[PDB]
């Protein structure tokens, strides 16, 4: 690699990526169930009414008094709390791609808003060179109609035209039923972030359809599920009681087992996967705007080089033409947000989830042959009722415990994404 | 505008004779000696000081930019801000306001009121049958004549240091003891300004919102002072994060940070989806070691026979140690930790006061993650009402601002906001992405 095309990208606009050592279980650990077993009570979750039953047994008044105490040194020596030393991170840190990135294509769409007007889009990556040429995934007829030089008399007609062209452009939706928890598609996020590396709308439904989600992943998450503990249970040979209490306790048991490993899927999910999602909504947002912003450029530019005759004949207002175009990115976020959080519960259900409920179901059929034999060496001390018994086993350890997200999540605009998701 | 006497009654002119009561010079816990600051008393175990804070810190007295930047997204220096008394006035103004917006919502009262009542333990004795104070936890306050008297306080707002917009809790610790993570507490320093604000871009609200603004969206300073005030919570009660457990990211990748490090501790004052980050294994871990520290405080009230250093008696000061730490006694005077008590208590103090839930109560418009970053540093001015309320922020109901957050953005409501300059350059902190 002899020459090379480079940009700096700010830090802060780079991916997350928590390191794999940040999160820890203790799944695979076994247990022994005893009449005694501490059955952890359900954690309510936090919410405008919890804090309402807070607020409620809360004491306002009588503070700590402003009790008197007798002098200290007119000077109180003290230091402050250490702090821990974070060593500088390494900084300027070169790369060579063979592809272009996220970043180029963004960066692709800048372009300074100072003087420098003759600013031109255009559909090449080559608008990284030169800086009076933009890049943008509209449709090569967009850059045609925006660059062409348009007459005084045929100005406002021509921006109207681009308004409208703007919004098509922007509102471009796909729908479809063959990818399974993903039913629209924005096709231009494609050849705007160069998703995947193809820039071809075109390409990238097909690329969504075929693999799904992962397709937007900067970096595909790790996610293991170790063979779950198994239960171990004491019998009370003659004592019912305490016989019955242990597989009640290694029932209820179960559940939070359940509960343990789809809480941690979601911790997991969220830290590794939500958040490469909402940086990836956060740039299309970013993307649109440059594309506003460059197309104003073009347009008050083209004013600007009229004479005079702006005055009636024209008299235009750039702040309208702004509002306007705020309103499709507007409109195209609204989709954009809705195919995005789409595609990340859709990873979530269909690409971590799934692991933990295998591991689990072998977790119930182990729990299941134990108990039912439990039960029988017992039946003894049990004969008032092992049918009783029997049957809320089987009747348990039979069916799978649903999956729901409020029970770990609290964004409402996922959990409605979440049950349009179970429809 | 209602609200305005409420959590701090008094209308204080930053230039009104000292007292030495609720104003008067002070002097805080120092290295070498420090000069008396002219501080002023809002609330019960809250002061707060105008100055820039040049003494809490050694290493911080200059208040220009340092050598090396800041690896931070957005900084800000002028070593002329907050020098001259009017400047000090507008500050006392705004930071009071900012109290009482937060003291006018629910959440708002409730973590107020849990903070005065975070009184640091008076575990300072070196004979465990003794119940002492921790000097650093307290203050001098200088009369009038010149004489003077020691108080103890929970929290102090003072200016910043060098970088105008770096805020965060500093305390002062014991030698042997760590005071923010054993339980005890600490009084709280923080370095704030309500003088200024940042910028954050939105991507979400819209699907509510389809005329939302166009440009970048000012955080709230109420919400930012509330950030803060968590994190003193936490520190009061001796139960904050040990710094060291920290967020670790990789970095080798081309489209990974160079570098982050984002505390635990913070990740559980933001709330949201950050504070799930946490794995239940750990979270756990933390609880439990809170619990057994709170145990131990019981302990130690049980050793007590006597209090040294103040008239107050030594069931007085037990009892106020109950209230804190909601501890239960028997009919004995035993003190001891209620398991059941000790989770709620911990569960308010690190899950309800959180800025997410802040966001909520104030309604505003706010970053939904500690990972967006800010983009922008705006000067503002939020003592004027015309400019901002104790009950709707920015966004003033009956105006062209009540919607769609328009008050927060800055290209509708640009009379309330004026772009500075980040001293953090664009390209300070970068990777270099080549293509053949
Ligand atoms: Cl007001
Ligand atoms: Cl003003
Ligand atoms: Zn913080």
């Amino acid at each position: 690699a002899l020459n090379l095309q480079c940009i700096k990208v700010n830090n802060w606009d780079l991916f997350f990526s928590p390191s794999e050592d940040n999160f820890t279980n203790d799944l695979n650990k076994g247990e022994e169930i005893t009449s005694d077993t501490n059955i952890e009570a359900a954690e309510e979750n936090i919410s405008l009414d919890l804090i309402q039953q807070y607020y409620l047994t809360f004491n306002f008044d009588n503070e700590p008094e402003n009790i008197s105490i007798e002098n200290l040194s007119s000077d109180i020596i003290g230091q402050l709390e250490l702090m821990p030393n974070i060593e500088r991170f390494p900084n300027g840190k070169k790369y060579e791609l063979d592809k272009y990135t996220m970043f180029h294509y963004l960066r692709a769409q800048e372009f300074e808003h100072g003087k420098s007007r003759i600013a031109l889009t255009n559909s090449v990556n080559e608008a990284l060179l030169n800086p009076s040429r933009v890049y943008t995934f509209f449709s090569s007829d967009y850059v045609k109609k925006v660059n062409k030089a348009t007459e005084a008399a045929m100005f406002l007609g021509w921006v109207e035209q681009l308004v409208y062209d703007f919004t098509d452009e922007t509102s471009e939706v796909s729908t479809t039923d063959k990818i399974a928890d993903i039913t629209i598609i924005i096709p231009y996020i494609g050849p705007a972030l160069n998703i995947g590396n193809m820039l071809y709308k075109d390409d990238f439904v097909g690329a969504l359809i075929f693999s799904g989600a992962v397709i937007l992943l900067e970096f595909i998450p790790e996610i293991a599920i170790p063979v779950l503990g198994t239960f171990a249970l004491v019998s009370y040979i003659a004592n019912k009681v305490l016989t019955v209490q242990t597989i009640d306790n290694a029932l209820s048991k179960r559940n939070e087992k359940w509960d343990e490993v789809y809480k941690y899927i979601v911790t997991n999910w969220l830290a590794k996967v939500n958040t490469q999602i909402d940086l990836i909504r956060k740039k299309m947002k970013e993307a649109l705007e440059n594309q506003a912003e460059a197309t104003k450029a073009i347009i008050n530019y083209q004013y600007n080089q009229y004479t005079e005759e702006e005055k009636n004949n024209i008299n235009f207002n750039i702040d309208d033409l702004s509002s306007k175009l705020n309103e499709s990115i507007n409109k195209a976020m609204i989709n954009i947000n809705k195919f995005l959080n789409q595609c990340s519960v859709s990873y979530l259900m269909n690409s971590m989830i799934p692991y933990g409920v295998k591991r689990l179901e072998d977790f119930d059929a182990s729990l299941k042959d134990a108990l039912l034999k439990y039960i029988y060496d017992n039946r003894g001390t049990l004969i008032g009722q092992v049918d009783r018994l029997k049957d809320k086993v089987n009747n348990t350890l039979s069916t799978d415990i649903p999956f729901q997200l409020s029970k770990y999540v609290d964004n409402q605009r996922l959990l409605s994404t979440f049950t349009e998701y179970i429809k | 505008e209602f609200g305005s006497m409420e959590f701090v009654n008094k209308q204080f002119n930053y230039k009104d004779p000292v007292n030495g009561v609720d104003i008067a010079y002070i002097k805080i816990p120092n290295a070498g000696q420090m000069q008396p600051v002219k501080a002023f008393k809002i609330h019960n175990k809250i002061w707060v000081i105008p100055e820039r804070d040049t003494f809490t810190n050694p290493e911080e007295g200059d208040l220009n930019p340092p050598p090396e930047a800041k690896q931070v997204p957005v900084s800000y220096y002028d070593s002329t801000y907050l020098s001259t008394d009017n400047e000090k006035d507008n500050y006392l103004k705004g930071v009071t306001k900012l109290f009482e917006r937060i003291y006018s919502t629910d959440l708002g009262r409730m973590l107020l009121t849990s903070i005065v009542r975070g009184i640091p333990f008076w575990g300072g004795s070196t004979i465990d049958t003794e119940l002492k104070v921790i000097d650093t936890n307290c203050i001098n306050v200088i009369q009038p004549d010149g004489s003077y008297r020691s108080e103890e306080l929970n929290l102090v707002i003072i200016g910043p240091s060098a970088d105008i917009i770096q805020f965060e809790c500093k305390s002062f610790g014991h030698e042997v003891l760590n005071l923010t993570r054993n339980g005890y507490g600490s009084t709280q320093y923080i370095r704030f300004s309500p003088d200024f604000t940042f910028g954050f871009e939105e991507s979400l609200e819209v699907d509510t919102n389809p005329l939302l603004g166009a440009g970048k969206f000012a955080t709230d300073p109420a919400v930012t002072l509330a950030h803060e005030l968590i994190h003193a919570g936490h520190r009061l009660y001796g139960i904050a994060i040990n710094p060291n457990r920290v967020f670790k990211v990789n970095t080798n990748a081309y489209y990974e940070m160079s570098g982050l490090e984002v505390s635990f501790e913070e990740l559980r004052t933001f709330g949201g989806h950050d504070a799930k980050f946490i794995d239940s294994l750990q979270e756990n871990e933390f609880r439990l070691y809170y619990y057994n520290k709170f145990k131990d405080i019981a302990s130690t009230l049980n050793k007590a026979k006597s209090i040294v250093g103040t008239t107050a008696s030594l069931q007085y000061m037990k009892n106020v140690f109950k209230e804190k730490y909601l501890l239960s006694e028997d009919t004995s005077g035993k003190f001891s930790v209620d398991k059941l008590k000790f989770d709620k208590l911990y569960k308010m103090l690190t899950e309800i006061y959180t800025e997410d839930n802040f966001v909520k109560f104030f309604k505003v418009l706010n970053r939904k993650t500690y990972l967006n970053f800010d983009k922008a540093v705006f000067k503002i001015n939020i003592v004027p009402k015309v400019n901002y309320t104790i009950y709707d922020g920015f966004n003033l109901r009956n105006t062209n601002l009540a919607a769609n957050f328009n008050g927060q953005n800055t290209e509708i409501n640009n009379m309330n906001f004026t772009k500075l300059k980040n001293f953090t350059g664009l390209f300070e902190f970068y990777k270099l992405l080549c293509v053949d």
